[PDB]
């Protein structure tokens, strides 16, 4: 209850299957080669205060259409 | 990169001074030597001498607030922002005015050797009437945004009057159309002036008589060289705040020592009339 009270969704969802057409956006970013060197990687980084530092992988997004 | 940094070299902060000290003293003596022996005295002779008067009053006008600088070049600027504005201002105007009837001396010699018949009350015209709404109005239109956005600021530490503005475009705007209407366009309207005046000059090989554009071709001349450096660093300036030449943070350092160690340099222009006058050059 304090969830839902605290931050409220802007979008309400309940279970029902509803056909829609949707396409996707392909975030393709290519990866080099892994490197096994240990970083112990702390809050004094560079990396970390421009936030242009490796980390995940950008996912591809969804564009989807509906009507309800 | 963590971050970008601001940071004067040490060297400079106590070169910068003494640039603009000798300058300083070098301006307003020989400015104030013109002005007594010309204006004053209304001992001139041909039509040059007047926009030659107009370079040394702008000159002043510059020079004695010149010191201004020199104490900001190391210290704070406890002086105000009203003070700031109007030393900004005017160092545009004469930016401005200067190379304005520069032009305008290469138009009047234009004028001289190849309309040398039918026109004698157009160079009184063009001396006398054009001049007031050629030069100094446009050069004061020109300098309505460091009116109107000039401002002092305390960044942490320092009191610093400098030129401000909202974002980086408004940099780059000033930069690009402030070298095209200083450099370029004067360029191709002078260049072009003294390409007809010696086109039509060779004409008259066998009477070479007068000789006495090479006062005016001095003075473009060690005048375009004295700028031309400021004129580069702040098209290499307006080309790293476009980013399209990264390579990193000290890069961009070392271009502002280069702007300071150019403008400083640049500051010379000033004394190439009075020099020039007491050479009879």
């Amino acid at each position: 209850n304090l969830f839902e009270t605290s931050i409220k969704p802007c979008v309400k969802l309940t279970p029902l299957c509803v056909a829609m057409n949707c396409t996707r956006n392909m975030t393709t970013s290519t990866g080099t080669t892994d490197t096994q060197n240990i970083t112990i990687i702390n809050d004094t980084s560079p990396c970390v205060r421009a936030d242009n530092c490796t980390g995940l992988k950008e996912e591809e997004m969804v564009d989807c259409q509906f009507n309800m | 990169e963590p971050c970008f940094r601001e940071e004067n070299a040490n060297f400079n902060k106590i070169f910068l001074p003494t640039i603009y000290s000798i300058i300083f003293l070098t301006g307003i003596v020989g400015n104030g030597l013109v002005i007594l022996v010309m204006g004053y005295q209304k001992k001139l002779r041909s039509m040059t001498d007047k926009y030659r008067l107009h370079l040394s009053v702008a000159d002043l006008l510059f020079v004695i607030t010149l010191p201004f600088w020199a104490v900001d070049a190391v210290a704070n600027w406890y002086f105000g922002n009203f003070l700031c504005k109007a030393v900004h201002v005017i160092y545009t105007v004469n930016l401005y005015s200067s190379v304005l009837i520069l032009a305008f001396i290469s138009l009047d010699r234009y004028l001289a050797i190849v309309h040398a018949t039918n026109s004698q009350r157009p160079r009184k015209l063009l001396a006398e009437k054009v001049v007031y709404v050629g030069v100094w109005i446009p050069a004061l239109l020109l300098t309505i945004p460091d009116f109107i956005f000039a401002n002092v600021s305390e960044a942490d530490d320092r009191y610093i009057c400098d030129r401000f503005y909202p974002n980086d475009l408004w940099v780059v705007v000033f930069q690009f159309q402030h070298i095209m209407v200083g450099l370029i366009l004067p360029g191709i309207v002078i260049l072009s002036c003294y390409c007809i005046i010696i086109s039509k000059l060779s004409h008259s090989k066998g009477h070479q008589k007068r000789k006495a554009l090479k006062t005016t071709v001095i003075l473009i001349l060690a005048f375009f060289a004295c700028w031309l450096p400021y004129y580069i660093g702040i098209s290499i300036d307006s080309f790293i705040l476009l980013e399209i030449i990264k390579q990193g943070c000290e890069f961009e350092n070392t271009v502002h020592k280069w702007i300071s160690i150019t403008e400083a340099l640049a500051f010379f222009h000033c004394c190439l009339n009075p020099i020039l006058y007491a050479f009879l050059g």
